[PDB]
């Protein structure tokens, strides 16, 4: 169950700062590049 | 899970066969395992180093003894293990060619000198 | 101290005169003896008026450093550095019943110490290649000493160790250090370098068959020893070519063919050219002596001619104890070179027709 | 920091390393986790800088007195020659991100094989500066350290050297 | 005083600069504490003492272009084996979060061997170039140990290119 | 028993079987001081 989880990809976006295990959680997206529901 | 059947996965691991097609082998593996659920020896996991390294250099791999170097600081760095003697010891145990004497070279701590 | 400087210069003169274009032969920088560090055997309260369970801890630590040749800080180890002896003072006040189990410690740590010097002494040049890999060999287990000692670190750092459980542990320990100490002192003793000391080894290998804990530590060593001049022999038999940088062979070349040309009138190349050394010998091949020479003697009177280098098949010889294989190897190369030389003497060059208009 | 050093190391040193015009990457700064001696380490290591950052200044200057084609050819491998010595300061501090562990002693031994790229280059970019090789005779300057006695000049100087046979093509196309 | 920041001085005194606590007042003397601690200390620095000369030497010899190419050869090789002797150091620094065995006594002592015979070769060919220089390495090939044998005969595979 | 296995190590003509008799001299101290030593974990006895 728990080895059954282990076998997942983790994420990129890595970050310079993050030197204890950087594997990404995106440093503030940009304002339309995330539209469709943003836009309304 | 629980160990009794976590073994059984592991006789379907190495066998090709299922665990309902087999019943003599998980016999004889609750034979063995059975009143060894713990290490009988006190755990040396820098002698289990130095024998991977005794091993390598024995073998004439240097290169890949030198790895292991850094190998094992990448286990002290990561940190998420408790038992860091059990499975290297058990991968020294099951060794096998990439392609002597131990008895002189020292064993783990018996406990004979402690009332167990 | 001092006398090892003098053993290997009287060790270098016999090669420096043997060779007679081999000068300057290699020889250790003076730092390797300035410095006495290289050797493993180079608060202060009494610990004797502490209480018991305090007093075992504190001498177990201390004798732990004491195995490894560093000196204590409640023992110690008296100044001796020469020959394979060294001295020991145990604090003048403590519990006897402590301080003769400390007293029975002792003795593996004397035979560290002299073990430790030899290591140094005979794995330069002067001692020659054999000497070099009989150290080499012991050395191996003075890295396991060391990784015992860690161990029993180890289990003191948490806390269980007393002075019984560590006369228990050094009990297997002291047996194979005293099996190596007494094998140092008779290397040393009869002074022997060469194939003398394949003979000392050879007798001493022997000499166990009864305890079989001893003929395995000494078996090893012999092979590792035995591994130098084996080759040297190979070379010997399957070619004709023996070079000898430090004398461990029974074969020596003392030339004659200066005198007169294709003439003999002592036939000194079947003769005095090639002879044989009593003491070179390794005490098992003394029945073989003669041959080992005559074989090899044989294709160099034949190489001379003009004829093609051969050996039946080139095979790589160990020291083993009862049952001997390298023997009979050496037979049947042996009478594949008798057998090529008469050949080539009884077609070309023949000896018939010689016989014949005599 | 893990960037500072893999910056001094290239063309921004800051003020911990402080640039000099003879020679520079000074250091006095204290701190109490890099060791007293390990300043002696880091001035081990700003050899290794300054050269790159000379270096940097000679092609700048390129690509009357000294010119000609040859300066903006030798010059071009010079820049192939500082390609693996980009490379493997990129891969450092990808690996730097991961570990914290890491000391000085990894860039250190990592890049040991430019103590002998670096000066043993650098003593043939002095000499055809301080005299006047900058017409064809620039082949021969580099042709006698090229066969170098160390390996990594041994290779270094040949990559610069093909192009300069490369320009001799091409003046001996035209005349032939 | 704990022991972390000795190993952190005897960490450094293998380059041949002094530690804090450890200092080298006699330049014959080796690397001195300044009480079984200091007895201790003496034999894990001489690898930094004996490190001195062969680095000097090779740093030395191979910016001589009048030297000559046989021998530029081998600083080739002793630089060669000194970057591994720093693998060796970033390792022990970077294990770090006792973990030492006897203060490291165990450990350095597969480097001793390798370092006494680099450290007696130099002054063995010191002066020499060419078939000269050649002859003193083929010297130490007869030599009986396996290891050292094992270390010279790469080292003149490199040099007589 | 102990003063016997003290000299017939330092006696080259006891014999080659002395030598194995012998071995069986060295177990039997062997085991006694690894029962002292059990003996000594369980102090901290009647």
């Amino acid at each position: 169950l728990w080895e059954a989880a282990l076998t997942y990809e983790a994420s990129k976006r890595r970050c310079w700062e993050r030197v204890g295990c950087p594997p990404g959680h995106r440093e503030e997206p940009y304002l339309t590049e995330a539209g469709r529901d943003a836009f309304d | 899970k629980s160990p009794n059947v976590l073994l059984q996965n592991l006789c379907c691991r190495i066998l090709g066969r299922s665990e309902a097609d087999v019943a003599q082998q998980f016999q004889y593996a609750v034979r063995v395992i059975g009143s060894n659920f713990a290490p009988t020896v006190e755990r040396d996991e820098f002698l289990v180093a130095e024998k991977i390294k005794k091993e390598l250099i024995r073998q004439r791999r240097e290169a890949d003894a030198a790895l292991f170097s850094e190998l094992h600081r990448k286990l002290h760095s990561q940190g998420v293990l408790k038992n860091k003697w059990s499975i290297l010891y058990l991968l020294l145990s099951l060794s096998e060619d990439p392609r002597s004497y131990a008895t002189l070279f020292a064993q783990a701590l018996p406990r004979d000198a402690h009332s167990t | 101290l001092q006398q090892s400087l003098e053993l290997k210069r009287k060790m270098l003169r016999d090669k420096q005169n043997k060779k007679n274009s081999g000068q300057h032969l290699p020889i250790f920088p003076a730092w390797v003896y300035e410095r006495p560090a290289l050797i493993g055997d180079f608060t202060a309260l009494p610990i004797g008026t502490l209480p018991l369970a305090s007093q075992e801890s504190a001498v177990v630590e201390d004798l732990l450093y004491v195995l490894v040749g560093v000196d204590g800080r409640y023992v110690s180890a008296q100044p001796l550095a020469g020959r394979q002896s060294r001295t020991f003072l145990v604090d003048p006040n403590l519990d006897l019943s402590i301080r003769e189990l400390v007293h029975r410690i002792l003795p593996v740590a004397a035979s560290y110490s002299a073990v430790t010097r030899f290591i140094e002494e005979k794995s330069s040049f002067e001692y020659g290649q054999v000497n070099h890999a009989l150290a080499a060999a012991m050395r191996t287990l003075v890295k396991e000493h060391l990784i015992l000692v860690s161990q029993l670190e180890q289990l003191h750092r948490q806390g269980l160790l007393s002075l019984q459980k560590l006369w228990f542990y050094i009990q297997p320990a002291m047996r194979t250090m005293d099996i190596l100490a007494s094998l140092a002192t008779s290397v040393d003793k009869g002074e022997c370098l060469g194939g003398s000391t394949l003979s000392l080894l050879h007798d001493r290998s022997f000499s166990y068959t009864g305890d079989s804990q001893a003929q395995e530590l000494c078996l090893y060593l012999t092979k590792a020893a035995s591994a130098p001049y084996f080759e040297v022999l190979e070379k010997w038999i399957y070619r004709g070519i023996i070079h000898d940088p430090y004398s461990e062979f029974m074969v020596e070349e003392h030339e004659l063919r200066k005198e007169r040309i294709q003439e003999d009138y002592n036939d000194k190349y079947w003769d005095q050219r090639y002879t044989i050394v009593q003491q070179q010998i390794p005490s098992f091949l003394q029945k073989m002596a003669d041959k080992i020479l005559s074989t090899g003697k044989y294709l160099n009177v034949v190489r001379e001619c003009g004829h093609d280098v051969t050996c039946p098949v080139a095979k790589e010889i160990i020291y083993t104890l009862k049952e001997r294989a390298y023997v009979e190897q050496i037979e049947k190369a042996f009478n594949y070179a008798s057998k090529v030389l008469l050949d080539f003497l009884m077609e070309e060059k023949e000896l018939v027709a010689h016989l014949r208009s005599i | 920091m893990i960037h500072e050093l893999l910056l001094a190391l290239s063309g921004y040193p800051g003020s911990i390393f402080t640039w000099n015009k003879r020679s520079g990457l000074q250091v006095s700064q204290d701190f109490p986790f890099l060791h007293p001696s390990e300043t002696s380490v880091l001035n081990r290591l700003c050899r290794l800088g300054t050269d790159y950052i000379r270096f940097t200044e000679f092609i700048e200057q390129y690509t009357g007195g000294l010119h000609g084609i040859y300066l903006r050819a030798f010059c071009t491998g010079l820049d192939s020659v500082l390609q693996p010595y980009r490379q493997a300061l990129l891969d450092l501090e990808q690996e730097f991100l991961g570990d914290p562990h890491l000391s000085i002693s990894h860039v250190n031994y990592f890049l040991d094989q430019f103590q002998l790229l670096f000066p043993s280059v650098m003593v043939v970019v002095e000499q055809i500066k301080s005299q006047k090789i900058h017409g064809c005779q620039i082949l021969e300057t580099v042709y006698k350290h090229s066969c170098g006695g160390l390996p990594p000049v041994r290779s270094a100087l040949e990559k610069i050297l093909a192009v300069c046979h490369g320009v001799m093509y091409k003046q001996l196309s035209a005349w032939m | 005083i704990t022991e972390a920041a000795l190993v952190r001085d005897i960490l450094y005194v293998f380059q041949g600069i002094d530690g804090k606590n450890i200092k080298m007042n006699n330049t014959e003397n080796c690397y001195k504490v300044e009480r079984s601690l200091r007895d201790t200390a003496v034999r894990l620095s001489e690898l930094g003492w004996l490190h001195n000369k062969i680095r000097r030497y090779t740093d030395q010899r191979s910016l001589d272009r009048s030297f000559g190419l046989v021998g530029q050869s081998f600083c080739a090789a002793l630089h060669q084996e000194l970057r591994e002797y720093y693998r060796l150091l970033s390792v022990l620094h970077s294990q770090l979060q006792s973990l030492t065995l006897r203060r490291l006594l165990v450990w350095t002592y597969d480097p001793k061997i390798r370092l006494k015979t680099l450290a007696a070769l130099v002054d063995h060919c010191q002066g020499r170039k060419g078939g000269e220089l050649a002859s003193a390495v083929h010297a130490y090939t007869k030599t009986g140990d396996p290891y050292m044998r094992s270390l010279v005969q790469h080292i003149l595979s490199l040099v007589s290119h």
